[PDB]
């Protein structure tokens, strides 16, 4: 839901007035657990409802699923229990900033470094890190590998003393290698 | 006469007779009267006290020098710390070794017609590795160059 803020209204939800309810109860239980049926028969939910309740309230971190004997509430009876890297480059004097930059990626060499983490570490903005990278692929002194972590295909750049040694050319070998044999073994 | 269009020398030949026309107006020929050298500020440190300040390559890198329509040479010159080989007779360029990196350097300015002696003042780095971070201070230990030319008449 989006409101402009001139019309903002916290609208609630079943479920959470509900758990609060819950919770209300439960806090104000001694030991902090009772039965799911009371907890229920507490407010006349139904099952179908209730389980819903249960496993928010379970999925919230607010109460943990325990069982108890009935000689323990005076059998086992279901119950719920409520609860509640890389350093930055000094720009020095006497070197351009290609040469600055080569430096820093020789630096991090095998395991490489990505377009961000340039642009943290030289303090540069966004347009001024990827114009870095562009031009020290063009030189040929650092080779671009891309990686998928997280959400992104991020590339990872490293330099060419280091690039085909690199955990990220072998790992891409092999696999470039397999598809191009299970692709050809496929039948024409 | 020198082989390029007139019409790209027109300028060159300009600027002459308006840089002259600016320093008769807006140069001089004295300034800080006050502050004449003294020579009891100078003081001439001895060899064991200036050698922290020399910078530190005592010998320059191995060179030769190619001049275009000459024979090749072929010999490699080095020359010291502070000296300088002789001019090339025809050509007049010279090299001379400043003992570190250069990484300053003027010429001093004499009042034209002076037919003066030339000079350059320039600093070059103590060590050809050093690198220095610009957003710290240095405050290091180093050696101002003064360095004679002549007075470069023909």
């Amino acid at each position: 839901l989006l409101l402009l803020n001139r019309f903002h209204v916290d609208r609630r939800s079943k479920y959470d007035i509900l758990m609060e309810k819950l919770s209300v109860m439960l806090s104000t239980r001694t030991n902090h657990i009772e039965t799911l049926g009371k907890l229920r028969e507490e407010l006349g939910l139904c099952e179908r409802t209730f389980k819903r309740l249960y496993q928010y309230m379970l999925n919230a971190g607010l109460a943990k699923v325990v069982s108890l004997r009935l000689q323990e509430i005076h059998v086992m009876v279901r119950c719920l229990k409520l609860l509640k890297t890389v350093p930055p480059v000094d720009i020095v004097f006497e070197r351009d900033m290609l040469t600055q930059t080569y430096d820093l990626i020789e630096r991090r060499g095998t395991k490489g470094i990505s377009q961000a983490e340039i642009r943290v570490a030289m303090n540069v903005g966004k347009l001024e890190a990827r114009m870095l990278c562009r031009l020290l692929q063009r030189f040929k002194v650092v080779k671009g590998f891309m990686e998928d972590e997280g959400r992104q295909r991020t590339t990872k750049y490293i330099s060419c003393v280091f690039a085909e040694e690199s955990d990220l050319s072998r790992q891409y070998q092999r696999e470039k290698a397999r598809s191009e044999l299970l692709t050809t073994v496929s039948l024409a | 006469p020198n082989g390029l269009p007139n019409h790209i020398m027109a300028p060159v030949w300009k600027c002459l007779h308006l840089t002259k026309d600016f320093r008769e107006q807006k140069h001089s020929y004295w300034e800080f009267a006050e502050w004449i050298p003294l020579a009891w500020k100078w003081h001439l440190l001895s060899e064991l006290e200036a050698a922290p300040y020399l910078p530190q390559e005592e010998k320059s890198p191995l060179f030769s020098v190619q001049r275009e329509g000459l024979p090749e040479d072929g010999t490699l010159y080095r020359i010291n710390r502070f000296s300088s080989i002789t001019a090339h007779p025809e050509r007049w360029d010279v090299s001379f070794f400043t003992g570190g990196p250069l990484w300053a350097l003027d010429w001093c300015p004499v009042p034209e017609g002076a037919g003066a002696s030339q000079y350059v003042a320039l600093f070059s780095s103590p060590d050809m590795n050093e690198t220095h971070p610009l957003s710290q201070l240095h405050s290091g230990p180093g050696l101002l160059q003064l360095w004679g030319l002549g007075t470069l008449q023909q």
